[PDB]
């Protein structure tokens, strides 16, 4: 699509939301989830450390939260190698986005 | 042929439209079902904030539910800490997370501040008191054997 | 805007370059004439400070009525900026709360129509 | 009041509050249902769906 | 007659079409909500396992 139909009385109106403010809302997103935790959905934001975050979210699925502490490093690690595997995966894939 | 495509035009629309007011029924089913007759944990479902029930009411083609939140208004600054060592073994409150003001250590709950003193039945031991950053020294009063004298 | 408010109306071209609009173009005079990725806006003045959107238009310019009496077009405002000082050893926790009540409206079935149709398409003729 | 008092325990507060604050519940809530009644009764256009 | 054949055939494709993507995107918001915004103790909605 380049200009043939813009010329046979077809029109695109532009969306109404820019790229920047999507950019905008999904850093505001991810700043709450970061510095606040499910808080901020419900009103009022609280101010509260990550590592003490997820103490609590393990909480929600059945290990209590001693097993964080006590293996902060390694889980620091984990989580960011994962993050680097994500990176790479999606560096290195032809076809994953055919949704 | 005029009238006829009229006719298949209005009756494809009423299809499509049924099939918007179906997804939005169960929709409300859902609703109706989960939030009246119980309480929901999920959130944006019945209601903004923690959800607490509902009550419905008919009108004409639809209904109307009045869902009752709760919300927490003011807000105030403490001083936190995820442990506390005692007596070289390290400690984690059973049901709050540890704050203070400053001089004396406390435990609350997470969304209304009511702290209590710091005993045995509050916190739960595992391991020693070089394991985790963040520890901070403390005391933690013991309720059982300095009461009975004889 | 709301006839009960004002009559002023203006126009939008979609996606004509306002540096050739003179081939496009009481409203054809140059008064205000703002510039959209939207197209060329002809008939309200320009306005940089920011509100909620009312009537949007396109690429996030937001328009509005507001007093003397004539249309604005601005940025629109994603909302009042806020910040949260984060730190590893403070924590922020409620002292009070509120039962708040919101109401949410769901439709459930429209109309129960019928259509008869040999008497719409033919009335009452035999042939 | 024994309802409310284990739907708290729901969300994440222990019930001693509500038992501690029922005069105040109470008029919140029946405040608040004569907020609904006043906004509905003055709006114009809040049924549009 | 033919091209607006072709018009209604357009546009009843494209309406079906918007009520995927509307299905698709009520989907979207709710794993939005039940996600992001706090935990989901359902299984198979905030990815595979706990
Ligand atoms: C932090 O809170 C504690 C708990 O109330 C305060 O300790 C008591 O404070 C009252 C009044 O300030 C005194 O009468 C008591 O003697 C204090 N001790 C006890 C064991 O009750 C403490 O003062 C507060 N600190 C700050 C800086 O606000
Ligand atoms: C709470 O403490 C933070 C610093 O950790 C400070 O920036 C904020 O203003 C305080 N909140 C108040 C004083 O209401
Ligand atoms: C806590 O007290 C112990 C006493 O044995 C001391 O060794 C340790 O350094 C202290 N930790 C602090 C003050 O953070
Ligand atoms: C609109 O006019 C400007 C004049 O500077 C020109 O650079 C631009 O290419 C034009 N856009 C079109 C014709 O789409
Ligand atoms: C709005 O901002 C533009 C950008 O430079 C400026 O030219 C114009 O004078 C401003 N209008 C005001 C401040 O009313
Ligand atoms: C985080 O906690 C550590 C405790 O080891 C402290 O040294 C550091 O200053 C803290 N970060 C802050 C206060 O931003
Ligand atoms: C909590 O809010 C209610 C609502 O007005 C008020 O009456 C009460 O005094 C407040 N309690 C505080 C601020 O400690």
């Amino acid at each position: 699509l380049i200009c043939a139909q813009k010329f046979n009385g077809l029109t695109v109106l532009p969306p109404l939301l820019t790229d920047e403010m999507i950019a905008q809302y999904t850093s505001a997103l991810l700043a709450g989830t970061i510095t606040s935790g499910w808080t901020f959905g419900a009103g009022p934001a609280l101010q509260i450390p990550f590592p003490m975050q997820m103490a609590y979210r393990f909480n929600g699925i059945g290990v209590t939260q001693n097993v964080l502490y006590e293996n902060q490093k390694l889980i620091a690690n984990q989580f960011n190698s994962a993050i680097g595997k994500i990176q790479d995966s999606l560096s290195s894939t032809p076809s994953a986005l055919g949704k | 042929t005029g009238r006829l495509q009229s006719l298949q035009t209005y009756v494809t629309q009423q299809l499509i439209r049924a099939a918007e007011i179906r997804a939005s029924a169960n929709l409300a089913a859902t609703k109706m079902s989960e939030c009246v007759l119980g309480q929901s944990k999920r959130v944006d479902f019945c209601g903004k904030g923690y959800h607490l029930m509902s009550f419905p009411q008919s009108a004409p083609h639809g209904v109307v539910f009045l869902h009752v939140t709760y919300v927490p208004a003011q807000e105030k600054n403490f001083t936190t800490a995820p442990a506390i060592c005692h007596d070289g073994k390290a400690h984690f409150p059973r049901e709050g997370v540890f704050v203070s003001n400053g001089t004396h250590w406390f435990v609350t709950q997470r969304n209304f501040y009511e702290p209590q003193i710091i005993t045995t039945d509050n916190t739960f031991v595992s391991g020693n008191c070089d394991v985790v950053i963040g520890i901070v020294n403390n005391t933690v009063y013991d309720p059982l054997q300095p009461e009975l004298d004889s | 805007p709301g006839t009960n408010t004002s009559n002023q109306v203006a126009v939008l071209y979609q996606d004509v370059n306002c540096t050739e609009v003179p081939v496009a173009i009481v409203y054809s005079t140059g008064s205000n004439v703002f510039q959209t990725r939207a197209g060329c806006l002809i008939g309200a003045e320009h306005v940089n400070n920011s509100y909620e959107c009312d009537i949007p238009i396109g690429a996030g310019i937001c328009a509005s009525y507001q007093t003397s009496q004539s249309i604005i077009a601005y940025t629109m405002s994603l909302g009042a900026e806020n910040s949260v000082a984060y730190s590893n050893n403070s924590i922020a926790i409620p002292t009070n709360f509120t039962i708040s009540v919101t109401t949410e409206i769901l439709p459930v079935s429209m109309t129960k129509t019928s259509v008869d149709c040999t008497m719409y398409i033919c009335g009452d003729s035999t042939e």
